[PDB]
């Protein structure tokens, strides 16, 4: 699988932010 | 009155205790559930509506290719284009199985997919909606004189518009549409009964690779009772929807992670890498 793919990015209290998120497109 | 947030669920793990407790599941999906089975997406920057800016630009905008006003104008384009996304050879993703399973297991309320991709069906998901439709079967727009998907198949992959065998011939719009829904028509009475019969059953919403931009399936998140609680996993935020968990990411990844941590069959279903096991 990916980089880091079972890592995630957490914003409190319920936004978890994983590989393939649009977030991190530029 | 739109339906807020629940306060007592939060994370991955309220996600994970919901999947194990939950047993009326629904789970809505769209094309974005199979972008990783070799299927663009209709919205994003590398789908179809692009594509078709590009590949059609004739069209007063990429919607016209699936608009019934428009096709009843000139339905040339469409079928010049439908070959490029009849259902084809693809394999069901890792998001499909984990649907399939939960089906098996008798969790499954139901699968209610905007896709017309057929992938619910070769994963042996059995309790879905079809809500905009298939290519299995085609209608004629005057009579509406019904047809399998194998007698207008010839004509979509040669890029003519088939012909209803009963109209006159001279009646230019007794053409065989197959019967995915466009924009300006209903979607199929079995989407309608089947909700009627979920929406005070359903214990567990989940979206997954939709944006949710289209209605009546849109509706679903706000005609369901507001206490269900509701999990996104999504490439991108629903700004306008209110979800308890928000899983943003490739679906797969996703639901990779939440198998293992629910481990049992679900664990099972991702065999790639291969796990600690005797021989
Ligand atoms: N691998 C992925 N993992 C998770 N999410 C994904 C992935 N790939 C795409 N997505 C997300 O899935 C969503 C797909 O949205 P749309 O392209 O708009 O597709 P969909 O919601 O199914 O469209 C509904 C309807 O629009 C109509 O024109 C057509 O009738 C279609 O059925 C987007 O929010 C996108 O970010
Ligand atoms: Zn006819």
């Amino acid at each position: 699988g990916p980089h880091m793919g079972s890592q995630y990015l957490f914003l409190p209290p319920n936004r978890y932010i994983f590989h393939g998120a649009e977030v991190y497109s530029d | 009155h739109m339906r807020k947030k629940r306060k007592d669920i939060n994370t991955i793990e309220d996600a994970v205790k919901l999947l194990q407790e939950c047993k009326k599941i629904i789970v809505l999906t769209g094309a974005g559930v199979s972008v990783s089975c070799g299927i663009p997406d209709f919205r994003s920057r590398d789908g179809i509506y692009a594509r078709l800016a590009v590949d059609f630009p004739d069209l007063p905008d990429p919607q016209a290719m699936f608009d019934i006003e428009y096709f009843r104008k000139d339905p040339r384009p469409f079928f010049k284009f439908a070959k490029e996304i009849y259902p084809g050879q693809f394999q069901p993703s890792l998001c499909h199985k984990f649907i399939a399973l939960s089906d098996k297991e008798g969790k499954l309320l139901r699968n209610y997919t905007q896709n017309i991709d057929t992938l619910e069906q070769v994963a042996g998901i059995q309790r879905i909606i079809q809500c905009h439709g298939s290519f299995a079967t085609a209608s004629c727009l005057i009579c509406k004189y019904k047809v399998d998907c194998e007698a207008v198949r010839g004509d979509i992959f040669n890029q003519v518009v088939p012909r209803c065998p009963r109209c006159p011939a001279d009646e230019p719009l007794a053409i065989m549409k197959p019967e995915i829904v466009f924009f300006g028509e209903n979607l199929p009475e079995q989407f309608h009964r089947a909700m009627k019969y979920d929406k005070d059953e359903v214990d567990l919403l989940i979206v997954i690779g939709s944006s949710l931009k289209v209605r009546p399936v849109a509706l679903i998140p706000s005609s369901i009772p507001h206490e269900v609680p509701q999990i996104l996993i999504n490439r991108e935020p629903l700004p306008h929807l209110h979800f308890d968990v928000e899983l943003l990411g490739d679906c797969d990844v996703i639901i990779n992670e939440l198998c293992h941590r629910l481990g049992g069959e679900y664990a099972k279903l991702c065999c790639n890498p291969v796990k600690l096991s005797e021989i």
